[PDB]
């Protein structure tokens, strides 16, 4: 899989979480981001390798914080790809939440 | 005090400081002391104006009579509106300030310049005591972020050459001392350094961001909010309740945290809570600038809050917040439709209780000027008590003056029509019989609006410019406009229907002497075979009228209607019966030959004699009207007798389910079609009524086959389901259910039937609900993509044109050429009908004298002067849309085409029905020689000529010498016929099924080594397959040409997949075999938003050079599959296919430079790039109207054209220009630097030529301005870049000449704007 | 009375500058400097000016002559 | 309803439309499509302004 596809699916998700919950807000767009980015992540372990071998991503981050502290890899890698996730679908769907109410 | 560009950016804050006033400190309520708030409050008396004519803010000083007083307590003037620019508050408050241009809008404008990350940008609030400033001794960075206790532990340890404050002013402290002028050259070498994945994903849009601020001219230390601005309450919605959902929440909590704030700082408080106010300080202050910032959930009503300070200019994000909202204009009105039928075209109707209070200004002059009414108050003393005096001016203003008519929902330009009002008892307006049905409104409560025009040009654009008698030809359509339907067509087809068996039969009579004798008594209107005196002109010569007489064969209606046709017409439009495209057709021809005004007269006339003639016709239906088959029984019995032995065999074990449901369907339509012609051929001839002959065949008088024969609105379906069975329809599909249905509206439905009738009405009225938003939202980005078009030029000047090459197909033509020789204006190389020759000196208008001139010619195609390729480089000219309107004249310069062509698209789509309802040989219908061009030809030992191409086209020569047959014929099949042989048309020419594409050989000799497995390939139960590339997964080479020779001496071998192949090996065959026989839900869409969007295709095709041989090694190796053989090996390019289609490319199909279609259809961007412009224009073109004629509308090609053009938008130019390097450019942009590269003659400077598909919604929703693109889109974050990067907009859009409000570039004021042109430059 | 405006299409070459000088005559047959011609039946001042460009006795080119003649004369 | 010179409002300078006769649809960016489309907009710019 590619960076471009599990992106689709991201907001793909995200944008049938808003047609199932109708919702207006921004500040209540917020949560069914990290909701929509909480779901649709892949199971399979060389898809999650290849997030990270794909473009449109990078080593450093920005923030600390949310980078866990345990001998687990995947659980790591899964913080950075959720965070990543969090920003880029932020950053699509500020358009998405105008677009879903200029629709219907 | 004119204006010419609107920037804006952040200004200095030296104004502002200049400017500071105000005392907004302590939040004292409201008291009822000089009716308003006091100082020092919640409205504090600084920013006040005055709330009436003139006073004080105190009741005090600064009467009317004196001017030019500073005020004692407060600092105000006389003046207004010029004061208020001055008197804001502008208070220091808040040094942590908001940074929410980083916050909100997606690039950071303070944090990227400074290396600073989102996630600090995000934590700047709950800090930890100071960031270190820069000096002599520091150690670590200057942007270092530390703890608490790390800070104290560096002011312990530092100590001298160290000058920090304690709150986020600190930054500020650095910005006061920027002056920075090394930073960004480095950056920008380093993103010249180095090229990779980690500079493109958000590193190089923020470079160049900060380029484009470091050149914008201004400086940093102005983005320094040192105050905070009060807005005046004069400006802002006065409110002495007070707070009710407004500004005043957010404000006494701002006035509540400030008041706090210095308290605290005045008594000396501790760090904590001091702290502790600062940030809730600034949770005020940023959301009083701009709600959420990701966090701050709403909870609801008035303890949170709603509107904010910079709420005003959005406060909705739908349609209708601040950027120039539907303002309820005035001098209008809402009013409900009727029809009267005896006014003309020009005139029309308008209430009386309407029209009494739309001209009061009017009588209002006219009882000034004539004397009566000496005061305004006599004025109103003879208006509302309605003496006869006012009667008569409302009689006098009323039969002359414009008046608009329009309706709520306007998605044609037809909508807005003036008319001429007429005082009509009642309070309903009427609405014109031949206006109803362009409005797309029926008789069904639809509600109209009313509209007066007030000035001069307004009036004499309303009587010169939009009216009904100046909109013909419908440029939404392009087709006939309004002949009416179901009275009129029904009056002149009555009336002009033979019959025989006459009151006073054959009688000679002259032509006006017919009404004389059908008026009083003993005469028909049907009067058939009578010959009877009839006058007709002609025309030749230039607009000469013939004196002609004649004695002709007619009717007595026909005759009637020769007084009211005109003078100059033909008469073989009169014999027919006249239904509604016979009126049709006339119309055409008077409105083709005797211009505008005989024609309206004309349609005027048949309006008048139609409606007229309607009450003396009669139409009626009753019980028995409805004739019903007396072979219909019999039918449904045989049907019914048929359908139960068939599904006895069913059940007995000889038919499969698809096979039953295939034989139900042509079964069942076997069965109503019978019905259907049993009704037919005991519906025609009824009437056997006669003289003389005893028996003949006539025409009966039921109404129902009288209205199904006129064509106006009854068609055969609903004459077959009236009479007849209403048929098997389903819900989901439109399927046919194996359920009988045989009923009949003649007698008594059964439940279930009438329960699948209320499924198929219920699933129709589901499919038709989808046409709100379906209509609605499409056109919005249609015409929001067509805003910047100013068509400024006349004289075009191209050389590149564009081969007409129509969609063919078939014996008969589809889309004919004719509609494509009017309109656009062909280029300087089109030829006569004589052979190699010239016929236009290149400025030739194209109508139907040219259009037969092009007809004639022999030529299949022609190059025309038209859009896109080169565009003068000045604006769209004006020979690529020629004559669309309902003036013949070219459409010159200053005239909106895009907005004409965008609402020309989806006019009437709209999804009518079950979205529009989503051989095994080639049969000829054309005689002429079969010529095969572009077609590899190989020699079968079988004595035919098979087909190894992919392309086919023909020139035919036979009565036009334009083309009429190319039959594309697939890959791998079988000619019947020979190059070169004449055919008869109606046989078959190619004996291989289009439903499958093989691969023949193109050379015979000794098979390639593909040997067999047990379950790999072959399939055992000469018909010996020896590979098969579906069920492996190709390991297959080129085939040697005898024995082992090579194929240098005259591209792969290929087999199809899941096939049985008859040729084993061993076998030695000649070359020319042919292989073995194996090989909804989007044409339902109207597919027009997805192409501008820049949707995305299933499967790219494979692009290759000049060099196009392919070969293939093994199954799968460790890259992907299909290692191209092309390409890389003369020019280092690589391609990577995970999975695609079956390789098509072989010999056959020559490959260049823009391959063919390989494997699926390929996306237009390397399209655009590689194969060119005109191609995936004309291909989108073509794709469009496959769609429309599928759904059965025709629409423009012109507007298509145009908004492909408009899809054309945000090009990457080639790295060799000034500043530039792989950077999106816009278009328009790039082609006006030709000049300025041409005149130095350096490839450095600019770069060729470039062209990328880049969305339409893209590009609709950025664009060269801020105030356009901005209504469907957010205004802050639109806003925030507008500032940062300082660009104007010099006010040359028609959306930002909507917006603002100037003399609009489109129209007739664009010459005025050309005054503009002649103030400002030479002026 | 006034209902299209072709003959003008037909004498004078563009029909948004016509628009133009359709105002600029009616604005001078209503204030002042030349007496109507047409009588007025049921009509007004700029229907009198459509009509009388609809005649052919005015144009572009007239009302600039028309306009340079009252410039010298002041 | 319709009105010439009715009583207006302060929000947004514009009347109401409910409670008394006031007459006038919502004038549109569709209405304003409609006369950018055809021949002019000075009756556009008439009726934006005056």
């Amino acid at each position: 899989m590619t960076y471009n596809n599990v992106f689709d699916h991201a907001y793909e998700m995200l944008k049938e979480n808003i047609r199932y919950d109708d919702i207006r807000d921004t500040d209540d767009l917020h949560d069914a981001i990290h909701m929509a980015a909480d779901n649709a992540v892949p199971h399979y372990y060389a898809d999650i390798f290849s997030v990270m071998a794909s473009e449109g991503i990078d080593l450093e981050f920005e923030d600390s914080g949310l980078m866990p502290d345990t001998k687990d890899v995947i659980r790591i890698l899964q913080a950075r790809i959720y965070e990543q996730l969090t920003i880029d679908l932020w950053e699509d769907a500020e358009d998405l939440l105008n677009e879903y109410l200029e629709e219907v | 005090e004119e204006f010419d560009a609107i920037k804006i950016a952040l200004a200095s804050p030296d104004m502002i400081r200049s400017w500071s006033f105000g005392e907004v400190k302590k939040p004292e309520t409201i008291n009822y002391r000089t009716f308003k708030p006091e100082r020092d409050g919640l409205f504090c008396a600084r920013i006040f104006g005055p709330v009436k004519d003139y006073e004080c803010l105190c009741g005090k000083y600064k009467r009317l009579k004196h001017r030019g007083v500073i005020c004692e307590k407060c600092g105000v003037e006389v003046t207004q509106t010029k004061v208020r620019r001055e008197r804001m508050g502008h208070i220091e408050l808040a040094s942590p300030t908001a940074h929410i241009w980083f916050l909100k809008s997606l690039p950071s404008r303070i944090g990227l310049l400074l290396d600073m990350p989102l996630r600090d940008i995000e934590r700047v609030l709950y800090f930890e005591s100071y960031v270190v400033i820069e000096g002599g001794m520091t150690n670590l960075e200057r942007q270092q972020i530390l703890t608490e206790e790390q800070y104290l532990d560096a002011l312990e340890e530092f100590g001298d050459e160290f000058d920090a404050k304690m709150g986020a002013e600190a930054i500020q402290a650095l910005l006061k001392s920027m002056d920075l002028e090394q930073e960004c050259e480095q950056l920008r070498e380093e993103l010249n350094e180095t090229n990779s994945e980690t500079k493109r994903k958000k590193l190089t849009k923020r470079i160049k961001l900060l380029e484009a601020f470091v050149q914008s001219g201004n400086k940093p230390e102005w983005m320094i909010l040192t105050v905070l601005p009060v807005l005046p309450p004069d400006l802002r919605p006065l409110v002495p309740r007070f707070a009710t959902s407004d500004l005043n929440d957010l404000y006494r909590r701002v006035i509540n945290r400030n008041n706090r704030l210095k308290r605290l700082l005045d008594l000396a408080a501790p760090d904590i809570i001091v702290r502790n106010e600062k940030r809730m300080l600034q949770e005020a202050v940023d959301a009083l600038l701009d709600n959420g910032r990701r966090g701050r959930a709403i909870t609801g009503s008035n303890k949170r809050p709603l509107k904010s300070l910079a709420d005003m200019i959005k406060g909705k994000q739908g349609r209708f917040r601040q950027n120039l909202l539907g303002k309820r204009v005035d001098y209008s009105g809402r009013s409900v439709i009727t029809v009267g039928p005896y006014l003309r075209l020009h005139q029309c109707g308008l209430p009386k209780k309407m029209a009494l209070e739309l001209f009061k200004p009017f009588i209002y002059g006219k009882l000034e000027l004539r004397g009566l009414a000496t005061t305004i108050k006599a004025a109103k003393k003879m208006v509302e008590r309605e003496e006869a005096v006012v009667w008569d001016i409302l009689d006098e203003v009323i039969r002359e003056h414009p008046v608009l008519l329009n309706r709520a929902p306007t998605l044609h330009r037809l909508g807005i029509q003036a008319f001429e009002p007429v005082l009509i008892e009642g309070k309903a307006i009427q609405l014109h019989p031949l206006v109803c049905a362009a409005y797309n409104a029926d008789f069904d409560g639809d509600q109209m609006a009313v509209h007066v025009p007030l000035t001069l040009e307004a009036q004499l654009e309303a009587r010169a410019l939009m009216m009904s008698t100046n909109n013909i030809l419908s440029p939404a359509n392009g087709e006939p406009i309004i002949v009416p339907s179901q009275d009129v067509v029904l009056g002149l087809y009555y009336m002009t229907r033979d019959c025989v068996n006459a009151k006073g039969e054959g009688m000679v009579l002259t032509g006006p002497k017919e009404a004389e004798r059908l008026y009083r008594s003993g005469l028909a209107s049907l009067h058939a075979r009578v010959k009877v005196r009839i006058t007709e002109y002609e025309k030749d010569a230039n607009g000469e009228l013939v004196a002609k007489t004649s004695l002709k064969d007619t009717t007595v209606g026909r005759a009637i209607l020769w007084m009211i046709v005109p003078k100059g017409l033909p008469y073989s439009i009169v014999n027919q019966a006249l239904g509604k495209k016979a009126i049709s057709k006339m119309l055409n021809t008077c409105y083709r030959i005797l211009g505008l005004k005989p024609t309206v007269i004309f349609a005027d006339q048949i309006m008048y004699t139609g409606f007229a003639y309607a009450a003396r016709s009669g139409a009626s239906v009753g019980i028995d009207d409805m004739v019903i088959p007396e072979k219909k029984h019999e039918i449904i019995s045989e049907a019914e007798a048929e359908v139960a032995e068939i599904q006895e065999q069913f059940q007995s074990g000889l038919v499969t389910a698809g096979e039953r449901y295939n034989k139900v369907i042509d079964i069942w339509a076997a069965a109503n079609d019978r019905v259907s012609k049993a009704m037919m051929d005991n519906l025609q001839t009824e009437t056997v009524i006669n003289r003389d002959g005893q028996e003949e065949k006539q025409v009966s008088f039921n109404s129902i086959y009288m209205m199904a024969d006129s064509g106006a609105r009854g068609s055969a379906a609903q004459i077959r389901q009236l009479a007849g069975m209403r048929g098997l329809m389903a819900k989901p599909d439109g399927s046919i259910i194996e359920t009988p249905i045989t009923a009949n509206f003649r007698e008594g439905l059964n439940v279930l039937q009438y329960f699948i009738s209320t499924h198929g009405a219920r699933k129709g009225l589901a499919d038709t609900a989808l046409k709100t938003a379906n209509s609605g939202y499409l056109t919005r980005r249609l015409v929001d993509v067509a805003q910047d078009l100013v068509v400024t030029e006349d004289d075009c000047g191209t050389h590149e044109g564009i081969m007409m090459t129509p969609v063919i197909e078939g014996g008969d033509v589809k889309e004919p050429l004719r509609d494509r020789v009017l309109g656009r204006v062909t280029a300087e190389d089109v030829l006569k009908p004589g052979t190699a020759d010239i016929l236009v000196p290149r400025n030739t208008l194209l109508h139907e004298q040219w259009c037969d001139l092009l007809e004639e010619n022999s030529v299949d195609a022609v190059k025309v002067r038209s859009v896109v390729s080169c565009d003068t480089d000045f604006g769209v000219c004006a020979h690529c849309y020629g004559r669309d309107l309902a003036r013949g004249h070219i459409i010159n310069k200053g005239e909106a085409i895009g907005v004409i062509a965008a609402q020309s698209i989806g006019e009437p789509g709209t999804q009518l029905t079950m979205r529009t309802f989503h051989e095994s040989s080639i049969q000829v219908k054309n005689k002429g020689s079969i010529k095969l061009s572009n077609v590899k030809s190989v020699v079968n030992s079988s004595g035919k000529l098979v087909i190894t191409s992919r392309n086919t086209e023909l020139k035919l020569i036979d009565e036009f010498g334009r083309t009429k047959e190319s039959y594309k014929v697939p890959y791998g099949a079988v000619l019947a016929k020979g190059d070169g042989e004449q055919v008869a048309g109606g046989e078959t020419v190619a004996n291989w099924d289009p439903h499958t594409m093989p691969v023949i050989t193109e050379v015979s000799g000794f098979v390639r080594f593909t040997d067999m497995i047990d379950g790999q390939t072959i399939t055992r139960q000469s018909s010996l397959v020896v590979l098969d590339s579906a069920e492996r997964t190709r390991p297959a080479l080129k085939i040697v040409d005898a024995q082992g020779n090579d194929v240098l001496i005259p591209a792969q071998y290929f087999l199809p997949g899941k096939a049985i192949v008859q040729l084993e090996d061993g076998v030695q065959i000649s070359s020319g075999d042919t292989l073995a026989r194996i090989p909804d839900i989007t044409g339902g869409l109207p597919r027009v938003a997805d192409l501008f969007e820049a949707r995305r295709p299933k499967e790219p095709a494979i692009l290759a050079e000049i060099s196009g041989i392919v070969s293939f090694g093994k199954e799968t190796k460790g890259k992907r599959r299909l290692v191209i053989t092309p390409v890389d090996g003369s020019d280092p390019y690589e391609e990577m296919i995970p999975k695609w289609r079956q390789l098509n490319v072989f010999e056959g199909e020559r490959v260049e430079r823009g391959d063919v279609i390989s494997d699926g259809p390929e996306a237009p961007h390397d399209i655009l790039r590689l194969r060119g412009v005109h191609a995936v224009t004309r291909y989108i073109v073509n794709e469009v109207q496959d769609v429309y004629r599928l759904q059965g509308v025709k629409i423009n090609d012109k507007h298509i054209e145009v908004i492909v053009r408009q899809m054309l938008r945000k090009a990457t130019i080639v790295n060799a220009g000034s500043s530039d390097f792989l950077e999106g450019e816009q278009v328009e942009y790039s082609r006006v630097k030709i000049a300025n590269r041409e005149l130095e003659a350096n490839g450095k400077v600019g770069a060729t030529y470039s062209r990328d598909l880049l969305g339409i919604t893209k590009a609709s929703l950025a664009t060269e301005s801020f105030i356009s693109a901005a209504s469907f889109q957010e205004t802050t974050r639109v806003l925030t870049e507008a500032a940062v990067a300082g660009k104007r907009d010099e006010l040359r859009g028609l959306k930002e000449n909507v917006i603002v409000g100037r003399l609009i570039p489109a129209g007739t004021g664009y010459a005025y704007h050309q005054d503009r042109m002649r103030r400002r430059a030479a002026g | 009375a006034r209902v299209t405006v072709q003959d003008a299409v037909e004498k004078i070459g563009n029909r948004f500058d016509l628009v133009l000088v359709a105002a600029r005559r009616a604005r001078q047959m209503q204030v002042g400097g030349k007496d109507p011609l047409v009588p007025e039946e049921n009509d007004k001042t700029t229907v009198i000016a459509l009509r009388e460009i609809e005649e052919g006795l005015i144009n572009n080119q007239i009302l600039d002559v028309r306009e340079r003649q009252e410039q010298q004369e002041q | 309803h319709a009105r010439s010179t009715g009583s207006y409002s302060l929000v947004t300078q514009q009347p109401l439309g409910g409670k008394a006769q006031f007459g006038g649809q919502r004038f549109g960016e569709m209405e304003v499509w409609a006369l950018e489309a055809y021949g002019a907009a000075y009756t556009l710019q008439e009726m934006l302004t005056v």
